[PDB]
């Protein structure tokens, strides 16, 4: 956390910010992960 | 009321508590030192249920519509004079305690209540599959009422859950506020008729009022009237 407040903090332009980092202009697809429990009888969890 | 039928004009009949009647040919039993049958009542109570109820019918000569009320002893339906009324009907309506302190004031249980012109060739194919809709379900209510319990509502399938709520909403929705309730509930009373009342009903089962919250649906009319209510709540 603090190494990427360290490195992220010298590397500032937006040149050099590619790769992952890179904050991409007009979004078109964009992907999610959801973690749910292997088996049931959790309550409302996985409803949640 | 026999006069009336033999010449032709149809007559409504409307006795109120058989089971008095029952009850007073008990104590008068008891008194006349007949010996008792089941739960103190008189040996002869089919012989008087049928001597009293083989009156009430209609004939070729005239048409009774009759409309009886019966009290069960306690909330025991297995009593003596309930099972000797259950097969003198032909529409039998019961009324339980659970659903009476829910407060759902009609108080009819649709899986206990039958009616023998339910049948698509006299009230029409569309109410006879509209009833059977709403008494499978309810059905699968009371199959998991146990389940939704002592677990919860999670742990059913997506459509068992779906089926469960479509109950609950059907078990409010049949409550309906009666002009004779005025005395002791504000609620206006509603008539609501039996086209409008299997339109809804399809309706709900459909999908329609599924958004709908189920406090929505307790003491209205028909389907526009909650449509209605949940606009002017938005």
């Amino acid at each position: 956390r603090e190494v990427m407040a360290n490195l992220t903090a010298r590397v500032v332009g937006a040149a050099r910010r590619g790769t992952l980092l890179e904050k991409r202009e007009t979004v078109k697809s964009v992907a999610l992960l959801v973690v749910t429990p292997d088996r049931g009888l959790c309550g409302s969890l996985v409803a949640n | 009321a026999e006069y009336f039928r033999d010449e032709g004009r149809d007559i409504l009949l409307f006795i109120d508590n058989i089971f008095r009647f029952v009850q007073a040919g008990s104590e008068v039993s008891s008194l006349l030192g007949r010996m008792p049958s089941q739960v103190g009542y008189q040996p002869t109570l089919g012989t008087e249920m049928g001597e009293l109820q083989e009156r009430i019918t209609s004939t070729k000569r005239g048409s009774i519509t009759s409309m009886q009320a019966v009290y069960v002893p306690a909330d025991d339906y297995t009593d003596p004079a309930p099972a000797t009324v259950f097969s003198h009907l032909d529409a039998t309506i019961s009324l339980e305690r659970s659903i009476a302190e829910r407060a759902i004031f009609p108080a009819v249980d649709p899986l206990a209540s039958t009616s023998r012109i339910l049948d698509p060739n006299i009230v029409g194919e569309e109410h006879y599959r509209v009833a059977q809709e709403v008494k499978r379900v309810l059905q699968r209510y009371k199959d998991l009422k146990d389940i939704i319990a002592i677990l919860g509502m999670e742990e059913l399938s997506d459509e068992d859950k779906l089926t469960v709520q479509r109950a609950r909403k059907i078990e409010l929705f049949f409550s309906q506020p009666f002009t004779v309730a005025q005395q002791f509930t504000g609620r206006p009373g509603k008539y609501v008729p039996v086209k409008k009342t299997v339109e809804s009903f399809a309706r709900l089962l459909n999908g329609e009022g599924d958004h709908i919250p189920e406090s929505f649906f307790y003491m209205q009319g028909d389907f526009d009237d909650v449509l209605a209510a949940y606009e002017a709540s938005q």
